């Protein structure tokens, strides 16, 4: 899911 | 777009910005197993994966500041970051060597001798990181030409499963044209210094290819598990 690279990126 | 003068200045301010350089960190060591080799150093490994997980942290920091980085798909944002993570955080550490200790300085001034890195969890990996760290010395790389070299590793086109490579592509060709004329300007007795620049990145790439199968490694050798952003990024 990539939750926290997600979070950094949007 | 932009002039190749704006392009390097963004670029050179997105690195710096990110990276404290190892004359402004206040240098300390650790006598964990300074002096004898070890599979893995417990202590050095939880250490150093804290260190790496802000390192990562900073390097997505860096790549949002490039321009048109953050104008691709998240998909191929992701995609790009995760193929340069190890490139990115091994030139990062490496730009921190001090040759007559043979010690490299993290971001927060931990500096690890060549038995404690290879401790840590470099392993095999650890002569060809220290022989890149010193052939980067020599060339007195300056923050706008790390930060260049950091931006054409982490926007390549050749990357497994871009959506859209070509888009990629078109992105890098301003950086490595920027990189070029700095290069010149800064230091025209040095007409080799760009190509033994670019020829980093391909040194890079090979240390990054054997750096994935160290992980495999590390992964079976740890006691708990890779921290959940290490994990995001490699696995
Ligand atoms: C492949 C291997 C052995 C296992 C997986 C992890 C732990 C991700 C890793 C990390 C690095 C690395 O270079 N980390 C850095 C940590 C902190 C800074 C800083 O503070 O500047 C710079 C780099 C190299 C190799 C590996």
């Amino acid at each position: 899911a990539h939750l926290i690279l997600h979070r950094l990126l949007a | 777009t932009p002039e190749v003068g704006e392009l390097i200045e963004k670029v050179r301010k997105a690195h710096q910005e990110t990276f404290p350089a190892l004359c402004q960190l206040g240098k300390y060591t650790t006598n964990n197993s300074s002096e004898q080799r070890v599979s893995l150093d417990i202590d050095l490994w939880d250490k150093f994966s804290e260190l790496s997980t802000k390192c990562i942290i900073k390097t997505v920091e860096f790549a949002k500041q490039l321009p048109g980085f953050t104008t691709l798909t998240i998909a191929d944002q992701i995609t790009l970051l995760k193929a340069a993570c190890l490139d990115i955080l091994i030139l990062r550490i490496c730009t921190r060597y001090t040759p007559e200790q043979d010690t490299m300085t993290f971001s927060d001034g931990l500096t690890l001798n060549r038995t404690q890195m290879h401790n840590a969890g470099f392993g095999p990996l650890t002569d060809l990181v220290f022989a890149f760290a010193n052939q980067l010395l020599p060339l007195e790389m300056d923050d706008a030409e790390t930060g260049l070299l950091s931006a054409i590793c982490l926007i390549c086109g050749d990357r497994q499963d871009l959506e859209q490579p070509d888009r990629v592509d078109m992105l890098q060709e301003p950086l490595l044209e920027a990189l070029k004329v700095y290069v010149r300007k800064r230091r025209p007795s040095r007409p080799h210094m760009f190509p033994k620049m670019l020829m980093k990145i391909t040194d890079l790439r090979s240390i990054s290819a054997k750096g994935a199968e160290r992980v495999i490694t590390l992964k079976m050798e740890i006691p708990g598990s890779m921290p959940p952003l290490i994990q995001e990024m490699l696995e």
